[PDB]
């Protein structure tokens, strides 16, 4: 053996254990989710307070591409850091030379060939991180869901981290129960109560709710993130439905 | 720089090159040298562009003397002159060529000869029984072409030398300070301190 | 340099003069400015002499490892598209004024390009300094539906245009003809139309006329 | 034994990473099929959407890579979207320098050089992605070209790839004993769809929804992938018959 | 990232041997039997068009391909390998030949270029050796005929005759029992034949076999007239239907 | 200050019945003065033969490169260098320095060992190659040499009449030229035979 | 050259002269200043004959580079990449562009690009040396939501006078129709509009 | 183990123990205290020498005006992201006439870190920073580590036994936190954290090191006898 | 990273031995055998072809003897392709010495500068050695007529009679034992091929497993002249010394 020791190397089942083993990172890290609705996305993570020292309300996690898609991810948090860079570095260059801003499955795939290269290679390590990411373009709403391995699809709902089955189990219930669509303001406020559901896989440090969304009727196809008074009614629907 | 002469004889090489250095209305020196041994039967003069001139001469010699020493053996004058003449031929096209100008004198050991090469800064060789460079050749040559033969001693072509010096004081415009003189045979290279 | 280009029925004809010039001196009077970049893709060649030879040259050689490569009878377009873009690359600096024809799988073409990179189409085409004369006769008697002696008739009598007008041009004409389903048939002096009279006198010498200094063999063994 | 890690010769004379990337061809679990009519060429791929959650209509293993060139890879998407892009900006380049459209079996060759390069350089490895290329050349007609890791590359009559390929293939080489013919007789490519998922069908011995299925065409100057309700009204007319 | 390999995968053995060499010979070993045979006015190369399924269309796949209009090349081995030797082969012929002397190369030249680019794969950094023989059958003006063989270590050497992989070892006995320096180009095709169905084992016709003559210059193949000098290439495929009319007279 | 009249010179070239010619001046100034009555333009490798004019720099780094590539060719070839081949190799040489060009007028001259055949040809200093039947013409005084040549050359002359007529014609037009003279040598080469001849010519 | 391209009702239409010249002579009557760098994205070329080619040959590859892995692109965004290699480039240049497409949704566009490489979006654009002779006869004469007969009319008069004052323009006038229905090639013969 | 030899590999549970045992280095590191109210930011060090002829190592360095940092770790590798924090504060003065906001100096420690992570042939940085600043939004307090982590605390500690000052601080956090337009009772807070991870030998005059930065004081640092008004 | 795959070519062994330089001499001595004598008036090359087969083309082959320039030759025991790669080097120095200084290369200048590119692969770059050594045989006007050695290592000899390849140790003592500094070319012809002869792995020494090759001033007149032998010329000078 010793297939796993470097990365791009196949085993014999043809898997790239070192990615396998990226996915590892991601699954020990906090849960964050995307919920996708009528006319936008919306995105919310789970923020563990490890210590009463940490200022409330300003380690933010969700981050913002352009002026119109939002990206969230679970893992090596610098990873995730570095994607973005990259992800505003190719949004960028794609507004300079076409002019519009960067279609989502445009910019999806940008970031998908990135991560990919990076298992192409020994010489550089997979991407600790699976991020959930999501705008409003000319063709609508689009939610992503972008793994280590590269790999990435068009999503209704997304989650990834600690409680990623708790939250997909909550994904599918609304995505049953509302065939027609969910509403932006809907959206915000089941983002809440999932992340408080997923929050029971993690339950010894109590965390801290944020949430942000995009929206062509509720934010005008901006990235906004939601504070304040729609946060707060956003934490007291949560809070009703776990008790 | 300025006047640069050589004449073959039957048995040496003769040199003679200009004393003076004027820079402006100024001659800033009388006594300059401008010569390099290259090896010990080697000898080469040369004139042109300040600074460029002794750069380059001594450029040469560098290699020469590395060469010497490389193979414990003496580079033939032929050998010698076309390597000069190569270095010239590259700097011609050059960002910034060498504007200098040269002539060669060696004795080959393996052939008893003597041998002067005329060597411009493009990098035009030829072998010639005497050779000047710049405006001095307008005099010399004409001169050369009547009282030169090839079996002169070094004694002849001393006083053939003397002809062509006194005809460079009488006829031309700057006053280039006399010539120093330097003889290559089968016994290396030495200077006539009396000219 | 005159040369022509004619599209006709089933194919193109292109022709040109013979003559090279070094300012009023004719350098070659019987010199081959009809190029092959492929066996059925022809060029013919105006302007700087070593030039149009060259990247004729070149893009004949890519366009034959191009037909390799995808196992497929080169295309006129494709030796339009490398031509161009090589000269356009270089600002005009490489002067060559081109003509190119031929016939492959997509039909029969013809071209123009010139030394900065632009390029032409049409049914009848000249270049050169005596493409005036040319056109003159080609805007004269070209019309729609020739035949492939016609298209031949009017390509020479175009390139005999400028031979006799212009003093770039002289000599003979050389023709190509490049019909579809056939090969191409390479005309070399198809027109001599400028031999030289006989000489008043020979001018033999007398053996031992040249005084003689010295004489001996040259070794061109090993 | 770190021959078997980077792409070196084994004693036995075996690139081993070749062969399992080979293998990671088959980790997808889904089957294609390519076939060629008179005026087209069809390319059909089971469509599995496991999760609820997915958007369907993003899932997808066909790929539009020219106007007349279409693409289906067996394989991780990951991959599968590396060889989409470079044969995408490939066949844009050789129509910017050669002045016409790329050919679908030189655009299979150039693919096929790159993936041989892989086998024989150490620092990149193998796609593990089998990828056929279909379309209606304006030369050679009706073409299917295929692509494997080891930079093999091969013009078919008919093709299959996938866990259950060898059932296809074996089903379609029956088939064309039977007709004698190096393709299928039919006018309209609707029929050759039809005739595609119909001996998928009874190769695979299961029954197809709208949604299991993804169908590519390559028709003349334009190769289109078909909708949900194409596929349908396509599988309406094999069932009423 | 970068190519971190800038270090030989190829190294000597303690007993002296180049292991990926080896390997690389192993591996022609495993290909499918490909000959080649000198006749006095020829040269034959012949190989098996071992098809991967029946409904590949082995046409589409050329084992015997042209270098020069003078010059052809078949292999035993790894065919990827062997499509980019002749790619960059093609190439080289041209690039530091036909562009400086505008002629084409004679074959023991256009072969040194070819074992050149196969010996640096042998010692550059971060490559393996081509898995590959090559049976390489040229004409030129001052040279005749003459016939190659090119191993993974950018070995060459000249042949009367010779075959190379799978069954090699039968195939050179056969070709020594029928050489001699008097065969005519018919002669040394039909023998090229005999050898072949040897190593063969299921059908033996014009489909799956590749074969490929160096012999006169073919004017009809040269696709234009007019330059008296230009004769046409002396490389010729033969036909599926060429084959089978020489399989009756076996 | 133009390179290719600097020190002068000439070279000519023709055919005659399975002989070719090849003659050239011996001088070499530096503009109005004469340096050189011994400056040669003409070299061999092997039975090629190659005459130089232009700057003479060039004709001896040209000399220099073409003997150095002639001897890597029959190295590797196993067999001497052809006219036909060596006007193709010079040819490609020249191009390569396209914008930034030696300044020189090469003419090949020989005999095809092979087919027996008498070859010349010309280029321009940037490599066009100029074949022809009957001469080539290069140098400070090539108007001068293409008056000679046009008038008094006829086709098919034995070698003992070739070297009558193409030496006259370097002479006469040498003399209507400053810069050209100083010397001669005709070269008058057979099948296997290459005579070298030195002429006589007036010294101003 | 005189160039011009005008929205209407329908879409847009691109008009252009068929002259090329070096100096005082004419080296092709019959020349396509009309490009197609997309299916429904059209430019009308003025300037350097090679520079303009050169240009457009980039574009047509960079969309259809985008439309592999995006789409039909925007006729802005093909603006967008001409600008971008006229801008950047604009001491190496001498090409006068106007880029004119078809959208569903956004309909006929116009967006004319100058020597600097600057960009314009407009109802109507004209360029090249011909255009200066009818700044008065386009302005004085154009409409918003004309139809295609007006439009033709319009483009059809007014590159009639920029060929009759221009000795740099002539031959025949071609025009390219770019609507929902597709894409029209016209011509148009002097003894039609010389006499109108 | 068989995954450590580089900062390429992970681990089957999808560690990565080079940037583990950098963070290891900080732990040996010599404690450092940070802690801020709304008007000032505070740092306290404990310095440690080599023995009684040495010089006690320096553990804060200035980066701006407005912002400074103290060290636990590989002083080397805080001298190469001081540098470089002095560099990029540096360049949002020159060229946009800006104070770089401390949250933004964070993010660039975060991203640097972040590269020797995960390119083949480099290490982890192997220090970890305590950065603060006073900025357009007030008073700051970051802690980084290697990992690439970068946290904004009210107060914290890295270094050899910083639990016990960090629990502190967690008790003490509603009194500290207003302490404002008070310098001196700020750093008497600080020191009296500092002091809980003290073992044997307590702060004397060249063991203790004391930075502040504020609303109307620039960062400054304290040594010597101008610590001795704090033991 | 790559560090795993890495065999580190250019090291030292504890007893302060280059690893690869000795397996490539180890590699070299089952090659055929190769000699090289000096005479005051030539010099001879003899070498012994590996394995040869009925079919192989001897007349139109090139294995062990190549000529460097017209004065100098080689004769190689090793991997050819590692030789020819080397002796094209060795081709373009010699015509870059004669460009610079218009004279033919002496021998040893020559044959430093190969071996100079051979020890670069001992000492830097991570690549394995050249598989080659030779034997340099070379006339110039300082020293006459000159025998050289070069091996992987990039050390290089003087000699007046050497072998390398195979069966060396035997080869030398034969020439030890016979050899004297008065001996002619056709005396060291014979020398040569009954070392070979009695060294040899094969049952008899034919015409058709050896090249062979001579440098005299046998041309005429103060001029060197090099003479690879044709097979004919084998055959008729191992007939002439009694072998066969
Ligand atoms: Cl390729
Ligand atoms: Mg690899
Ligand atoms: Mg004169
Ligand atoms: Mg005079
Ligand atoms: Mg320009
Ligand atoms: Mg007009």
């Amino acid at each position: 053996t010793g297939y796993d020791l470097s990365n791009s190397v196949f085993s014999p089942d043809g898997r790239n254990f070192q990615v396998e083993y990226a996915v590892k990172a991601v699954e020990n890290g906090t849960t964050s989710i995307g919920i996708k609705c009528n006319d936008g996305v919306v995105f919310a993570v789970e923020k563990l307070i490890t210590s009463k020292l940490l200022v409330p309300q300003k380690n933010v996690k969700i981050q913002v591409v352009d002026r119109h898609i939002g990206c969230v991810y679970s893992g090596l948090i610098p990873d995730g850091r570095h994607l973005v860079n990259r992800g505003r570095e190719e949004a960028a260059s794609f507004k300079k030379l076409y002019k519009t801003p960067i279609p989502i499955p445009a910019f999806a795939d940008r970031l998908g060939q990135y991560v990919q290269a990076h298992t192409l290679y020994n010489s550089v390590r997979p991407f600790g991180v699976s991020t959930i990411f999501g705008g409003v373009d000319k063709n609508g709403a689009h939610l992503y869901m972008l793994e280590p391995s590269g790999s990435y699809w068009g999503y209704k709902g997304a989650a990834t981290g600690k409680g990623r089955q708790s939250a997909k189990a909550e994904l599918e219930k609304l995505v049953d129960h509302h065939p027609e669509g969910l509403s932006a303001r809907e959206a915000v406020k089941q983002a809440a109560k999932i992340i408080y559901l997923a929050h029971e896989d993690n339950k010894e440090k109590d965390f801290e709710l944020e949430i942000s969304w995009c929206s062509l009727s509720e934010t005008n196809g901006l990235h906004k993130f939601v504070k304040g008074d729609l946060l707060q009614e956003a934490i007291d629907f949560a809070q009703k439905e776990i008790n | 720089m300025d006047i640069i002469l050589g004449i073959r004889v039957q048995d040496s090489v003769i040199l003679a090159s200009s004393k003076a250095v004027t820079r402006g209305i100024s001659v800033l020196k009388d006594s300059d040298d401008k010569t390099r041994q290259l090896s010990p039967h080697t000898l080469m003069s040369f004139a042109g562009e300040a600074g460029d001139t002794v750069q380059f001469a001594e450029y040469i010699q560098a290699n020469i003397q590395l060469y010497s020493i490389r193979e414990d053996y003496e580079l033939s004058p032929q050998a010698v002159s076309s390597f000069v003449r190569q270095e010239l031929a590259k700097s011609i096209r050059s960002r910034r060529p060498y504007q200098v100008n040269v002539l060669i004198g060696g004795y080959d050991k393996k052939k008893n000869k003597p041998e002067l090469y005329q060597i411009d800064y493009l990098g035009t060789k030829v072998e010639l029984p005497y050779g000047a460079h710049g405006y001095s050749g307008f005099y010399t040559f004409s001169l050369l072409d009547h009282h030169y033969r090839p079996d002169m001693t070094t004694e002849e072509g001393l006083d053939l030398l003397k002809l062509c010096v006194q005809e460079l004081e009488k006829r031309m415009p700057m006053d280039f300070k006399g010539v120093i003189v330097k003889i290559v045979d089968k016994d290396g290279i030495r200077q006539v301190d009396d000219f | 340099t005159t040369i022509v280009g004619v599209k006709f029925n089933n194919g193109v004809v292109i022709a040109a003069d013979t003559r090279s010039t070094q300012g009023p001196i004719v350098a070659d009077k019987n010199c081959a400015k009809l190029h092959r970049i492929s066996p059925k893709i022809w060029c013919a060649g105006a302007g700087t002499a070593a030039d149009t030879e060259a990247v004729t040259q070149l893009i004949g050689s890519n366009i034959e490892l191009h037909s390799l490569y995808t196992s497929r009878e080169p295309r006129v377009v494709s030796a339009l598209q490398m031509l161009k873009q090589h000269l356009f690359k270089y600002q005009g600096h490489i002067g060559a004024y081109l003509i190119v024809a031929g016939v492959d799988p997509t039909g029969s073409h013809l071209f123009s390009i010139d030394a900065h990179g632009s390029t032409d189409v049409g049914y009848y085409l000249s270049l050169g300094s005596g493409s005036l004369a040319a056109m003159a006769v080609l805007e004269s008697h070209w019309k729609q539906d020739l035949t492939k002696e016609e298209a031949i008739k009017l390509a020479s009598d175009a390139i005999q245009a400028g031979i006799w007008n212009d003093l770039g041009s002289g000599s003979n004409v050389d023709v190509c003809v490049m019909e579809i389903g056939k090969d191409a048939e390479y005309l070399r002096n198809y027109l001599t139309p400028n031999v030289r009279e006989e000489k008043q006198k020979s001018y033999k010498f007398p053996r031992g006329t040249t005084a003689v200094l010295k004489e001996s063999i040259v070794n061109i063994c090993d | 034994g770190y021959d078997r890690h980077i792409t070196i010769f084994s004693p036995e004379g075996r690139l081993y990473q070749v062969e399992y990337a080979f293998k990671a061809t088959n980790q997808t679990n889904i089957n294609s099929l390519a076939v060629r009519g008179k005026d087209c060429t069809v390319v059909i791929s089971q469509k599995k959407v496991p999760d609820k959650l997915l958007d369907p209509t993003t899932v997808s293993y066909i790929f539009c890579i020219s106007r007349t060139i279409g693409m289906v890879v067996n394989g991780p998407i990951p991959d599968a979207r590396n060889a989409a892009l470079r044969a995408k900006a490939e066949a844009a380049e050789f129509r910017y320098k050669y002045g016409y459209d790329m050919p679908c079996d030189v655009l299979a060759k150039r693919m096929a050089n790159l993936s041989q390069i892989y086998t024989q350089r150490a620092y990149m490895r193998p796609l593990g992605v089998i990828l056929t290329f279909v379309s209606v050349d304006e030369e050679l007609g009706p073409s299917i070209y295929k692509t494997d890791p080891a930079g093999y590359y091969v013009g078919y009559k008919a093709t299959a790839t996938g866990p259950k390929q060898q059932e296809i293939t074996t089903n379609l080489e029956n088939h064309f004993k039977k007709s004698k013919i190096d393709h299928i007789n039919e006018e309209s490519w609707e029929k050759v769809v039809e005739f595609a998922i119909t001996h998928m069908i009874d190769a695979l011995g299961t029954e197809f929804s709208k949604n299991d299925l993804e169908v590519g065409v390559a028709t003349k100057d334009k190769f289109f992938t078909l909708s949900a309700e194409n596929i349908e009204e396509r599988l309406v007319a094999i069932a009423e018959q | 990232m970068t190519d971190r390999y800038s270090f030989s995968l190829t190294t000597f053995s303690p007993s002296g041997k180049l292991g990926q060499i080896d390997y690389a010979l192993t591996a022609v070993k495993q290909g499918v039997t490909s000959l080649g045979i000198k006749a006095t006015n020829g040269v034959v190369i012949a190989t098996e068009k071992k098809s991967s399924s029946p409904l590949a269309m082995s046409e589409t796949l050329s084992k015997v391909s042209l270098l020069t209009p003078d010059i052809g090349a078949v292999y035993s081995g790894m065919g990827p390998d062997y499509r980019v030797l002749v790619d960059k082969s093609r190439k080289v012929a041209h690039t530091s030949y036909k562009r400086i002397y505008g002629e084409y190369p004679p074959t023991k030249l256009l072969v040194s270029e070819v074992a050149k680019i196969m010996q640096e794969a042998t010692q550059s950094g971060g490559v393996r050796p081509f898995g590959v023989s090559l049976l390489i059958a040229g004409h030129d003006e001052f040279n005749g005929f003459s016939l190659y063989q090119v191993d993974p270590s950018g070995s060459y050497f000249p042949w009367k005759a010779t075959a190379i992989g799978k069954g090699s070892v039968a195939a050179k006995t056969f070709l020594e029992k029928r050489w001699n320096d008097e065969l005519e180009l018919e002669d040394a095709i039909h023998i090229a034949l005999l050898t072949l169905k040897e190593s063969v084992e299921g059908e033996f016709n014009g489909d799956t076999i590749e074969l490929a003559i160096i012999g006169d210059e073919n004017p009809d193949l040269l696709g234009y007239t007019g330059i008296p000098t230009d004769k046409g290439p002396r490389f010729r495929k033969l036909t599926s239907q060429e084959i089978n009319d020489r399989l009756e007279a076996l | 200050s133009d390179p290719s009249s600097i020190n002068g010179g000439i070279v000519v070239a023709m055919t005659g019945k399975d002989c070719v010619a090849i003659a050239c001046d011996l001088r070499l100034g530096s503009q109005s003065l004469g340096v050189s009555n011994k400056f040669e333009k003409i070299f061999h490798y092997g039975h090629v033969f190659l005459g130089i004019t232009g700057l003479a720099t060039d004709v001896t780094t040209l000399n220099e490169m073409f003997r150095y590539k002639t001897n890597l060719y029959k190295l590797k070839e196993e067999r001497a260098i052809e006219p036909e081949t060596f006007t193709q190799l010079v040819s490609s040489s020249l191009y390569e320095r396209r914008f930034g060009p030696y300044f020189v007028g090469p003419v090949v001259a020989g005999i095809n060992s092979k087919s027996g055949k008498p070859f010349i040809a010309g280029f321009d200093l940037i490599g066009c190659i100029d074949e022809a039947k009957d001469f080539i013409v290069s140098g400070t005084a090539s108007d001068q040499l293409f008056g000679m040549c046009e008038s008094l050359y006829e086709p098919n002359l034995e070698p003992e009449d070739l070297f009558e007529t193409i030496s006259q014609a370097l002479l006469n037009a040498a003399d209507r030229d400053a810069l050209s003279g100083w010397g001669a040598v005709v070269y008058i080469i057979k099948k296997d035979e290459v005579v070298k001849r030195y002429l006589k010519m007036r010294q101003d | 050259t005189s160039i011009m391209a005008v929205t209407f009702k329908d879409g847009v239409i691109l008009g252009a002269d068929s002259r090329t010249t070096t100096g005082a002579y004419i080296a092709n009557r019959v020349t396509d200043k009309l490009t197609r760098v997309h299916d429904k994205i059209w430019c009308c070329r003025s300037g350097s004959a090679a520079d303009t080619q050169a240009i457009a040959d980039i574009v047509q590859y960079h969309l259809e580079l985008y439309t592999s892995q995006y789409g039909t692109p925007s006729t802005e965004t093909a603006a967008s990449v001409f600008k971008e290699l006229c801008y950047e480039n604009k001491d190496n240049l001498t090409a006068g562009i106007i880029v004119a497409g078809y959208d569903d949704k956004n309909k006929g566009e116009v967006y004319t690009i100058p020597l600097g490489g600057s960009v314009h979006k407009l109802p109507y654009a004209i360029a090249g040396s011909g255009s200066t002779f009818i700044y008065g006869y386009c302005d004085k004469n154009f409409r918003e939501n004309m139809s295609k007969e007006e439009t033709v009319d319009f483009i059809k008069h007014s590159l009639s006078q920029a060929i009759k004052w221009d000795g740099s323009s002539g031959g025949v006038i071609r025009m390219v129709v770019l609507t929902a229905a597709g894409v029209e090639r016209l011509i148009f013969y002097p003894d039609e509009y010389e006499q109108l | 183990n068989n995954y450590d030899g580089d900062t390429v590999t992970f681990s089957p549970t999808g560690r990565l123990f080079q940037v583990e045992y950098a963070l290891e280095a900080i732990k040996q590191g010599s404690v450092t205290v940070g802690l801020r109210s709304n008007t000032h930011a505070v740092l306290v060090a404990l310095k440690r020498n080599a023995d009684e002829l040495s010089s006690y190592q320096k553990k804060i360095i200035k980066c701006d005006e407005h912002m400074g940092l103290s060290l636990a770790g590989l002083a080397p590798d805080a001298r190469v992201l001081s540098n470089y924090l002095r560099q990029q504060c540096n360049y949002s003065s020159l060229v946009f006439n800006r104070k770089l906001a401390v949250e933004r100096a964070g993010h660039l420690l975060c991203d640097k870190a972040q590269k020797n992570t995960q390119s083949y042939g480099g290490r982890p940085y192997g220090v970890g920073l305590l950065i603060i600043g006073y900025d357009k939004s007030g008073a700051h307090l970051l802690e980084f580590q290697p990992s690439g982590n970068v946290t904004e605390l009210y107060g914290t500690a890295i270094g050899a036994r910083s639990q016990g000052a960090k629990t502190y601080l967690e008790r003490t956090l509603d009194t500290f936190i207003k302490i404002d337009g008070n310098p001196d009772e700020l750093i008497k807070a600080g020191v009296e954290a500092i002091s809980q991870s003290l073992r044997d030998e307590s702060l004397t005059v060249d063991n203790l090191s004391i930075a502040i930065v504020g609303k109307d004081t620039p960062f400054t640092i304290y040594d010597g006898e101008a610590v001795a008004k704090y033991i | 990273g790559s560090r795993r795959y890495d065999s580190r070519t250019t090291i030292f062994s504890p007893e302060g031995r280059l690893y690869q330089v000795e397996y490539a001499l180890e590699s070299i001595s089952h090659a055929g055998t190769a000699i090289g004598i000096m005479a005051s008036d030539g010099i001879v090359l003899a070498a012994e072809r590996k394995v040869t087969s009925t079919l192989l083309e001897q007349d139109t082959s090139t294995e062990k003897l190549y000529k460097l320039n017209d004065k100098i030759a080689v004769a190689v025991a090793g991997l050819t392709a590692d030789a020819e790669i080397l002796i094209n080097t060795a081709r373009i120095h010699a015509q870059n010495y004669l460009k610079t200084y218009n004279e033919d290369i002496p021998v040893e200048i020559l044959v430093r500068r190969l071996s100079d590119i051979k020890q670069g692969y001992t000492q830097h770059g991570g690549l394995r050695p050249f598989g080659v050594s030779f034997i340099y045989a070379g006339y110039d006007d300082r020293y006459g007529y000159q025998l050289y050695t070069s091996n992987p290592s990039g050390n290089y000899t003087g000699w007046k009679a050497i072998s390398v390849g195979a069966n060396t140790s035997a080869a030398q003592t034969l020439l030890q034992m016979d050899y004297k500094d008065d001996m002619k070319v056709d005396d060291a012809i014979e020398l040569a091929l009954k070392t070979l002869s009695k060294t040899t792995d094969s049952s008899a020494l034919t015409y058709d497993r050896l090249e062979f090759a001579t440098i005299r001033k046998g041309a005429n007149d103060g001029e060197v002249y090099q003479k690879i032998f044709k097979p004919q010329e084998i055959k008729d000078i191992l007939v002439k010394t009694g072998i066969t």
